[PDB]
């Protein structure tokens, strides 16, 4: 019994559907084929500061990200490269919310103001050595179903 | 007073309709308890006459046609053919008994002519594809025991245990 | 009237000595199943050098043995050599094939005792091994390995007798008894059932075995083909008497499951003075000489 | 009757059994268990003997005439023995468990089928009319599961599906009532359909190498290469034992079974083989 | 009891044996079919599956012919021995859940053709995981013995 | 009594520990350990007692007959031995944690499960009737923890919540603090409930690939390639030494066993597997 | 000290006039919940006398009297004749043990002179008739057992136990 | 011969009445086994067009539709543009299968010619809008099933499962 697995499913169905464009697609394959080697070399903390810089978390695309934990049907926009790693940024916080982590309307409250984010990233900074152990394998099903799924360049 | 008939089951297809008085009364000699067909009767001499499906009798005790006895006559169009009888249930031998019965019943049985056209080819015939229990179970297995679906529902092994008993013997032509 | 005896476990009727391990019968003999009844009936105080005799007042006619599986009825069915067991539906048509024609009767016969032969789906044979330590030193006492090849049941199974007597039918109800060898145990039931007697048929099957009266032996084995149809001639000792604790006797008998001619009857019938008569008439009293017709199932003894 | 009164008990193997028999080539196993007559494990109804007899010896020194008259003198055979064992049927074996979406998640139930509960009934109907052994309640357990003959049974109704032995995937279902648990252990009892469950069966025995090694230099000995099957613990025989009515038995039965729970059947014992609880079915239940 | 299971290991080892027209392609898969076995019961057989459909390179042209192996037997596996062999690899087991019932096999083709009903196909097996691990050790230890005696050491 | 003597001990692996029971039908390229009945590592008493023999057999060159007597000759035997041993019983294995917050972290922790504690019960109870030995303390303590048996428990400590072996998150629940250590070393014991136990104990053995190279060419030869199986160090088994009168079972209990401290258990011990300390419960309780 | 009477259960009724003190202290043995009965004595050698039923020491092993033990005072009219012992709580023959008991007790037994005027023929006498049950629980399983009918409503399990689990040899003198 | 029909699910208000039978036998394959519906069929490769909504065929494999199949022949103003067609009850994709199949079927399904002015434009459309089930309950499900309240106390468990059983692709212009 694996259900990191079961929950990289659904993570990625729900990602899978909000990049419309292929090169969204294409581009968070990368991102999954990257940033795991990178969590495990370089931890969990320098790389979650690296994926929300590269993700350009405007009120905007939060917002959509934040319809994302509900609606199956918002979609992200932007450049191929910011909706890539605002998609996994979105995996990441998803695998948080479930496995109780981060209470969700903390997540929610923290994505909608901008004065809350910090705390938000306080918050992971303080958890991130049990973040790092557990994710592991989610992030790895995760790599593997988008190798598996989305084509590549 | 009781009468009783005889109904012989081969893999022959000439069963379609001979009997009316299907139950008639209540009470019919064979039956099935959970375990089996009972009350199968062996009838010696006696074979199948494929063409129309009926019951040659020859002279060798070697000829053997199982079957099975219910209540009442078929269909009042002959007794010009069938050899209806009576017996106190004594001389005619079954497998299964279990209980002890009237010491007098009748009995209809279909007969054949003699008719020597050519020898009697007779051969052994043992029950076999599974679809023609399937059919049959729907033909006749139900028609008289309205018992079954209320009563008896290990059907798999009536079909288990005709298969392997339930031998005739035939004509060829 | 009719009792069942429903062996609860592996049996062994242990029969040709003990000299790999030593073969049990397929149905006890019936100086076993007189010698349990009379275990049974037993009272320490009629004991007389003459175990038969102390049998007999214990008892009444018991009538030979065959097997209950299902409802279905086995009988012992013997061409040489060659035991099987039958539902009687098979013996009907015996007669006819006996003198029937050659390649016939081979076909018939070895369809019969081949595929017929419903003793392997009944009967598997279990050797059993045992030995005896020394309570001091818990290695195998030296010259203790016994074996025995006792007689397992696939499904169950009865032993099916008849007995007249009526009033023993009620203390033999429901009892459990030391049936056979190396203490196994079966269980006795006694219902009430309807057999008829004494059919004047032709040909008679053995249920139990014929016994012999040692004096017509030459005359009736030089000529045996008017006697036997099919089956086997032994001779079988009588088992061992727990009175004397001595083995009993030994006899020319057809073994159970053989197939008699009626001419047989009268040839017992003719060769038997007083003595001996009364002698054989106790042997079938306790349940040797039981007959019945291929026709049905109706019993009857040869001299009583 | 000669045979006054019956004890059923059960045979709870403390530790891993092996009661031999003969051992050959022809079963992949140089020393394989007592096979009953379905393949099953069986003890024999002499082994039992020999071992009970042996172990009252031993720890009742006084009361050695009522043991020798009871079960068998062994220097002055001259009289019956007034106590006899029926053989010892299987009832139950343990099997590892794999639970599928199910409720309480198990890792070992007991595993039976329909052929050694039919033998186990046998032996309850044989015995139940002798006016003190009564247990109607347990007879009427194995009814209610004999009824449902055919499919895979659950007693404990949460399973409905399992692989079993790693190798074997069924499904369960309950038994329409709650049919209170035959035995106090807190598994689930399976009982099987008998062509899968001779399968979960075999696999559920024992198979173990063993080597002879020099004690010098650490290597195996030229030839001492064997295999042994165990029973494993926790599994469960069920046999009777059945007295005369004389009055050494009365004795026997009294202050000899009463003070009997563990017992040393079987071969082995130096390897730990053959630790057995004997549970008297006239208190339990 | 699992004794059809050679007889389908055969048939199944026929198909994707001629499917493989590149020698390499068929040695890539002896490889495969000696380290996925000891990989799924190690690891367990949803890592190893996400692991093998990684490495194959679902594209819906190598799906289509995935089916036509399925149906036709003149199938073609084609696309860079790697992927081709993790591929027929894919076929093995896939043909195993639809020769055995535990996946319908219009799903399965459903799932092979679509998009949506790829993830689908996933979440399915993903619930029959114990039962397919199971059930398939027999089979899958049937391939490796072929691919061992049938396709000459690279 | 049956038994003279009955000394519990303690099987604590001092370097990683490989008994064998060599390769299955299946995974021909593994050397897997030893397996109990219900899945779990065990160590069968015939391997106990051959490595416990040919190691008294030396250590004490001069008690020879003593260990022939109470272990059993092996030139020619003309008697069974007086000593027996159970099958040591996983009692508790190592397991790597990464505990979220508490009193200064652990980094490793002890994991048993309640099928593995039911079963030391089961030896307890069983010898403790077949000797005048009784264990009520080392009895209360495992029946104080089988009582909780539906919750996953830890000793002498809280830690609330764990990952253990970095795969499986469990919820802890402090027992009472009430019952003393058993195996009294500083890390804690978690009592798992049996369908995670099953998963951590799995994940907490060691799997190794191995294999053999060409000597002039530093290239693997073909074919050496295979797995084994490890039980990690510290890992604790359970099993007892069990022994009749003899006056030799006298000198063998409080001699030799006195004086019986580190032996070699199963095999590969060239490359340093099989070292193990016996700790005999009679003085470490 | 605690003390115990041990008070028979046949099927004559003059049992409910053998107590004094209903609980006395906290510890009852025989206890019975939601099973059937425990803690049962079965002592042997002894026959009733079912005529103010008194159980005389025979010496034959094959007898025996199966009671519950309680707690309380015999009567307050005894201690003459009663049979008096304290014995190591070990040592007793008791069936359908549930727990330990404490290692020592003392027990009163009902005794008579063994009355070496008639020859002591004994009896395997059973309790049937259950109506001879139904009203001695009323008696005894109520005035020994207030827990009957409060925490009890499966009486017909403590029925079709005493039906069986309670028999004796009786003297009929 | 025995004959079925397909009545489509879509959320528009093409379900009124299609049907010449409402029950006429007992035989529909849907069926509501106190767990939500078994034997659903799927057709693959067609997009309800719900102006006029009956199944437009498309070659795209993606394109499906499901809905419940039971025994008819449609209002008897067809014959003109449905697809009648013989089936042996296994090569049609059923999904959540409870029963067999009779091994021998014949279905009519409603069709409708692709009205090759438009571009085949079919996007997903999930069965939700719960009001939009309260009439789904009505329209077909007792129409059809009025089996609904006669053994289906748990309509809230029959309501979540269409709720998600249920899906199609549609022209949607």
């Amino acid at each position: 019994y694996e259900e990191d697995y079961k929950l990289a499913l659904e993570a990625f169905k729900k990602v899978f559907n909000a990049l419309t464009h292929y090169g969204a697609k294409q581009a968070f394959r990368s991102r999954a084929r990257d940033l795991v080697e990178e969590i495990y070399n370089s931890g969990f903390i320098p790389t979650f500061f690296y994926i929300i810089s590269k993700a350009e978390l405007n009120s905007d695309s939060l917002d959509s990200l934040i319809s994302l934990f509900s609606s199956d049907n918002a979609i992200l926009r932007g450049s191929d490269e910011n909706v890539s790693y605002s998609a996994y940024l979105f995996i990441i916080l998803y695998y948080l919310i479930k496995r109780g982590i981060i209470e969700q309307k903390f997540l929610i409250q923290a994505l909608r103001c901008e004065k809350t984010r910090l705390d938000l990233i306080d918050k992971l900074y303080n958890l991130a050595p049990i973040i790092s152990a557990k994710i592991r394998t989610y992030l790895l099903a995760i790599k593997r179903l988008s190798e598996a799924l989305i084509e590549a360049r | 007073s009781t009468q009783r008939e005889y109904v012989f089951i081969p893999i022959t297809n000439s069963i379609t309709i001979d009997v009316k008085i299907t139950i008639g009364g209540s009470d019919h000699i064979t039956n099935i308890d959970e375990r089996g067909i009972h009350n199968v009767l062996v009838i010696t001499g006696y074979a199948v006459d494929e063409k129309n499906g009926r019951l040659v009798p020859t002279l060798d005790p070697c000829d053997y046609v199982k079957g099975i006895l219910v209540a009442g006559t078929p269909q009042q169009a002959q007794s010009n053919d069938f050899l209806t009888l009576k017996l106190p249930a004594n001389k005619l031998y079954l497998i299964r008994k279990k209980g002890n019965i009237s010491d007098d019943l009748k009995i209809y049985i279909p007969y054949s002519s003699p008719d020597a056209r050519n020898s009697m080819k007779t051969k052994p015939v043992s029950i076999s594809d599974d679809t023609i229990v399937n059919n049959i179970i729907k033909e006749v297995f139900d028609k008289i025991y309205n018992i079954t679906q209320k009563e008896k529902v290990k059907i798999e092994k009536v079909k288990e245990d005709i298969k392997e008993l339930f031998s005739y013997y035939a004509l060829e032509q | 009237k009719r009792v069942l005896i429903k062996p609860l476990e592996p049996l062994m009727f242990r029969s040709q000595g003990e000299f790999t391990a030593a073969q049990s019968l397929i149905i006890p003999r019936p100086s076993t199943i007189a010698g349990m009844l009379g275990y049974i009936l037993f009272n320490k105080s009629s004991g007389t050098g003459d175990w038969l005799s102390d049998l007999t007042n214990l008892l009444a006619t018991i009538y030979g043995t065959f097997i209950e599986t299902n409802g279905e009825y086995l009988f012992p069915l013997r061409m040489g050599n060659h035991l099987a067991l039958v539902d009687q539906q098979h013996l009907i048509n015996l007669p006819t094939l006996l003198e029937k024609e050659y390649e016939r009767r081979e076909k018939g016969i070895y369809e019969l005792f081949y595929d017929k032969n419903k003793l392997f789906q009944i009967i598997n044979h279990q050797d059993r091994i045992g030995i005896s330590i020394d309570k001091s030193t818990r290695t195998v006492k030296e010259h203790y390995l016994y074996s025995a090849r006792y007689l397992a049941f696939k499904k169950e199974v009865n032993y099916v007798i008849f007995i007249d007597n009526d009033a023993i039918s009620d203390k033999i109800n429901g009892k459990i008894v030391n049936f056979g060898g190396e203490n196994r145990i079966a269980k006795l039931e006694v219902d009430d059932y309807k057999v008829d007697t004494s059919i004047e048929e032709e040909y008679y099957l053995a249920l139990s075995p014929i016994l012999i009266p040692d004096e017509a032996l030459d005359n009736f084995l030089d000529n045996i083909s008017d006697y036997v149809a099919m089956g086997k001639v032994d001779k079988i000792s009588l088992g061992f008497d727990i009175a004397n604790t001595k083995r009993k006797e030994m006899l020319t008998a057809i073994l159970e499951g053989s197939i008699v001619k009626r001419s047989i009857i009268d040839f017992i019938k003719n060769e038997i003075k007083n003595d001996l008569r009364y002698r054989f008439s106790k042997y079938e009293k306790i349940g040797y000489n039981t007959l019945m017709s291929l026709c049905k199932l109706a019993l009857r003894k040869i001299l009583s | 009757p000669y045979y006054a009164f019956a004890e059923p008990f059960f045979i709870h193997a403390i530790t891993h059994l092996h009661v031999g028999s003969g051992s050959s080539v022809e079963e992949e196993i140089a020393l394989p268990f007592q096979r009953d007559e379905l393949g099953y494990p069986t003890i024999y109804a002499s082994s039992l003997k020999g071992a009970i007899k042996s172990f009252l010896l031993k720890e009742f020194p006084d009361k050695r005439d009522v043991i020798y008259k009871v079960l068998g003198e062994d220097e002055n055979p001259e009289e019956a023995s007034l106590g006899t064992f029926l053989d010892a049927i299987l009832f139950a074996i343990p099997s590892r468990i794999i639970e599928i979406d199910s409720a309480k998640p198990y890792v070992w139930v007991y595993v039976t089928t329909y052929e050694l509960l039919k033998k186990v009934k046998l032996y309850l109907d044989s015995i139940s009319q002798l006016s003190n052994a009564s247990f109607s309640n347990l007879k009427n357990k194995i009814d209610t599961i004999l009824a449902k003959e055919g499919k895979n049974i659950t007693l404990d109704s949460d399973l409905k599906s399992a692989i079993l032995n790693e190798d074997f995937y069924v499904e369960l279902e309950a038994l329409n009532n709650k049919i209170p648990s035959i035995i106090n252990a807190g598994v689930p009892l399976l009982v099987l359909e008998d062509s899968i469950g001779r399968e979960v069966i075999n696999r559920s025995l024992i198979r173990v190498r063993r080597i002879r090694i020099d004690r010098d230099k650490k290597v195996v000995e030229t030839g001492g290469l064997w295999s042994e099957e165990y029973v494993p613990m926790k599994t469960i025989f069920f046999s009777v034992l059945l007295g005369k009515e004389s009055k050494e038995s009365a004795i026997f039965a009294s202050c000899i079974l009463r003070n009997l729970r563990y017992v040393i059947l079987g071969g082995k014992e130096t390897i730990g083989k053959g630790i057995v609880e004997l549970r008297w079915v006239k208190d339990v239940i």
